[PDB]
RNA sequence: GCGAAGAACCUUACCUGGUCUUGACAUCCACGGAAGUUUUCAGAGAUGAGAAUGUGCCUUCGGGAACCGUGAGACAGGUG
RNA sequence: CGGUCCGGCCGGGAACUCAAAGGAGACUGCCAGUGAUAAACUGGAGGAAGGUGGGGAUGACGUCAAGUCAUCAUGGCCCUUACGACCAGGGCUACACACGUGCUACAAUGGCGCAUACAAAGAGAAGCGACCUCGCGAGAGCAAGCGGACCUCAUAAAGUGCGUCGUAGUCCGGAUUGGAGUCUGCAACUCGACUCCAUGAAGUCGGAAUCGCUAGUAAUCGUGGAUCAGAAUGCCACGGUG
């Protein structure tokens, strides 16, 4: 829940995710956004999101789906 | 024959009516003990009413509107003394000695700055 | 306030009248998705995201005279401090000091 | 005994006998007492057949006790082994409920001298 | 379904407009029900006089005007036919809806 | 320099003809909730009689006339110096203080109902055994010091 | 709990990464187009390119008003 | 005053109340004493009330090295392929550390669920949303009335009844940790608001450092609205009890 209608990704990112597997053994795709919800339609792979300075690698989990990538990627420093 | 009086107190207003007959007291279409809740002393409606002998020969009828239920009792006392001062042309003088003819001039406050309603002037700063 | 706020605001009101204002009662069926009716409105709902600049409003309405978005009374259309200045000049009819 | 499945409490209070076990809390007890039409007071001794086992589908409707009790052993690596904000904010005195960190951290951040 | 409004700035002007409107009502047909006044209201607006902050110093301005609603007890537009052709002083405003 | 407006008059009790017996409805009052403050007034005197109370129609006088204070504390200035003295209590306050010590003995202390605590303290006042409270020990502990002035 | 009668987008400062430079806003002069509507492709998006369609208003038959994309010499612009 | 099984329910009216408007009343005026037989003060009388009658409007030379150029104008002043500003995202709710202000529990005058009582002031036709319902519930339905003294939010709480439980580290308390719903939007990771079911260390009206208050005052419990897709426990407004 955020949201009850159901989350979505934008067409320029959908075009990349539907061509990301393939083998799933390549270098992490720069998806940039920390807002993306890891809801059960999403495929299990490693992706990279922006922290404001660089990109950080994170995994699309199967033990839980009720999350957004900002709950796993740290975006603030020194605190 | 009817004796009549009116009183205002703490945003309530009363009308009091007295007739000859058999003794009773009626308020807002019920008996007196069934109004004002459980009471502390129940005495301000009785204060002047003893002076013409309590529930002996007078038929007492009351209607009262507005304010808190304590204010309605105060409005009734002035309605009783406004009726008693025309029951005998000498009775007002003994009611004066007891203070039952006096009225307050203490109405609701306006702003006036800085006040929450009537007190608590700003915040009294910090140590 | 900027002079661009006089055109930009009313262009964004014309945007709302193009895409949302005559579609506001229909929001109880097009933006409803599942709670009522059936699965037939998802291609119709693409209109709710057809523009991309202002969604439910993206702005606040301003006092014309001062250009300010807050501190103004809609019973006059005017900034509340300027309502007292115009009252001290005797320019607003029926409005005067208390006494008191 | 056995008022909402295979329960082992005997001569406990009418409202509080299945508390602190993922079993049956006070508001659910107050609801089933009124649905069974039985006394809501003191320790149970008088109980008949056809009263409350015939109403199990209010008090034990889907999940109770072992269905939710001790369920952390397989939900811990997503917190302690996967890098996440809530994991660091399990191992440090930093709050998550939107409260202040500049003010009155005490003690919640540990000692102090 | 028939709605009437009368607005003025003075307690004599609200009556001298009521007087012509109730004469128009009586002339249109006898009814003996009495026109609706409903309570006149006023409003006041507090302002802070310091050019930045300070709420411990105020000033107070108030605006007073009179409102009446009249009400017609009949459903028929022949009851307002001449009322919608009436001329009054500039200091009063009338608004009629059918 | 004691400058205040004239003291506040009240009327005598309609049943007992006294302005002091009219005071019991203000004792053990909180939140301005005088409604519940009267709910233990005269209604505990039978509970008291069913312990050790005697003369139930006047068993309330023990907190007015059977337990009475007389000494107050502490200081008097004499030029540039301060010295300890035992002072006198004003006669109306002196009759109306033992009925007021009861707050710690009923809310900070005591078993079951506030009415039973009221009867508990009125039992002890009939034999003057009342357990001392902070609002009495803040005077009584110091009242026997400096018996030689300056 | 102070301007702030209210910041997920805005606002908006400050900061990051993009982009433009006579300017988002105003005006003096021309060029090609009415203002627009419908809509796809690339890009985070502004934009940058595609697939189509208008000619109305006012008026001495001339020509304007208005407004979109362009460009100098004057000159704008800043919650500095 | 009338219709009337005996309620403003209805003819119909205008006393109280409310909302409006005018005019009276209190003037040290009357008496005494005091005072400088002046100004003035205190009692007594009458009165609703006396004593600049009460409360409001409000303030000089200078002071505080006051406060504000972002409410307005404006000197000098910084910036120009830019400090212009358009776009997508972040931040203004950071926390090695210090201190105010608001509030709850510890119950017993109580907690919680039902029964019953009184407002004041506002605001609402793509809204406020009734009654009657669905549901553990926020809320949403079946859908009326209403352009606001007419319909609606709406229910005054403290109080008074009725049940349950009761000095128990407690049926409470809450740190600590989660789930399942309800609302607004394109979308609430980040910086939004309600509800239900669980998790369960401490909690005996209290450290340094300490406040406001002389009476309708201290105290305590209620209600609206602005800003607005959209948040109030803050702020402006309006009342019981004491």
């Amino acid at each position: 829940r955020s949201l009850k209608k159901g989350p979505f990704i934008d067409l320029h990112l959908l075009k990349k995710v539907e061509k990301a597997v393939e083998s799933g053994d390549k270098k992490p795709l720069r998806t940039w956004s920390r807002r993306s919800t890891i809801f059960p339609n999403m495929i299990g792979l490693t992706i990279a999101v922006h922290n404001g300075r660089q990109h950080v690698p994170v995994f699309v989990t199967d033990e839980m789906v009720g999350h957004k990538l900002g709950e796993f990627a740290p975006t603030r420093t020194y605190r | 024959n009817q004796y009549y009086g009116t009183g205002r107190r703490k945003s309530s207003a009363a009308r009091v009516f007295i007739k000859p007959g058999n003794g009773k007291i009626v308020i807002n279409q019920r008996s007196l003990e069934q109004y004002f809740g459980r009471e502390t002393a129940r005495m301000v409606v009785r204060q002047p009413l003893e002076l013409v002998d309590m529930v002996e020969k007078l038929d007492l009828y009351i209607t009262v509107k507005g304010g808190g239920i304590s204010g309605q009792a105060g409005a009734i006392r002035h309605g009783i003394t406004r009726a008693l001062m025309e029951y005998d042309e000498s009775l007002r003088s003994e009611l004066r000695k007891a203070g039952f003819v006096t009225r307050d001039a203490r109405q609701v406050e306006r702003k006036k700055v800085g006040l929450r309603k009537a007190r608590r002037r700003p915040q009294f700063s910090k140590r | 306030a900027k002079q661009s706020m006089k055109a930009r605001e009313v262009k964004r009101v014309a945007l709302a009248d193009k895409y949302f204002a005559k579609r506001a009662e229909l929001k109880a069926i097009i933006s409803d998705v599942n709670a009522s009716d059936e699965d037939r409105w998802n291609a119709v709902l693409k209109l709710q995201t057809l523009p991309r600049d202002s969604s439910p409003s993206r702005q606040r309405n301003r006092c014309r005279q001062t250009g300010r978005p807050h501190g103004f009374l809609r019973k006059f259309g005017l900034s509340r401090i300027k309502v007292r200045e115009a009252a001290m000049r005797g320019e607003i009819p029926g409005l005067k000091k208390a006494s008191w | 005994a056995r008022i909402a499945g295979i329960n082992i409490p005997d001569h406990k209070h009418a409202v509080i006998a299945l508390t602190s076990i993922y079993g049956v809390g006070k508001t659910r007890s107050k609801a089933i007492l009124a649905a069974a039409g039985i006394a809501e007071d003191v320790k149970i001794s008088e109980l008949s057949e056809g009263q409350i086992d015939t109403l199990r589908d209010e008090v034990a409707k889907f999940v109770v006790e072992g269905d939710l009790r001790r369920e952390i052993s397989m939900s811990i690596k997503r917190l302690m082994d996967l890098g996440c904000y809530r994991g660091l904010r399990h191992r440090r005195g930093l709050p998550v409920r939107g409260q202040r960190t500049k003010t009155n951290a005490r003690t919640r951040k540990g000692p102090r001298k | 379904r028939i709605r009437i409004r009368l607005k003025a700035f003075d307690h004599r002007l609200i009556d001298q407009a009521t007087a012509e409107i109730v004469e128009t009502a009586k002339r249109t047909g006898a009814q003996v029900r009495g026109p609706i006044p409903l309570p006149t209201r006023k409003e006041r607006f507090t302002v802070l006089i310091s050019p930045h902050v300070n709420k411990d110093a105020r000033d107070q301005y108030e605006i007073r005007t009179h409102l009446r609603l009249v009400d017609i007890v009949e459903p028929t537009e022949k009851t307002v036919d001449a009322l919608m052709r009436l001329d009054l002083a500039a200091g009063v405003d009338v608004q009629i809806s059918l | 320099r004691r400058r205040v407006i004239g003291q506040r008059k009240i009327l005598p009790d309609p049943k007992f003809g006294s302005e002091l017996l009219a005071k019991f409805v203000n004792i053990l009052m909180v939140d301005g909730k005088k409604s519940t403050a009267e709910s233990i007034v005269y209604s505990a005197l039978e509970t008291l009689a069913q312990r050790s109370g005697k003369s139930e129609l006047e068993a309330f006088e023990v907190a007015l006339e059977n337990v009475r204070p007389t000494v107050e504390v502490k200081s008097r200035r004499v030029g540039g110096s301060t010295y300890q003295v035992p002072v006198e209590v004003r006669p109306v306050r002196r009759n109306a203080l033992a009925m007021r010590w009861i707050v710690e003995a009923a809310r900070k202390r005591g078993d079951k109902s506030m009415a039973l605590r009221l009867a508990n303290e009125l039992s002890d006042a009939a034999e003057n055994k009342g357990t001392a409270v902070k609002k009495r020990e803040d005077v009584h502990r110091m009242a026997e010091a400096n018996k030689a002035f300056a």
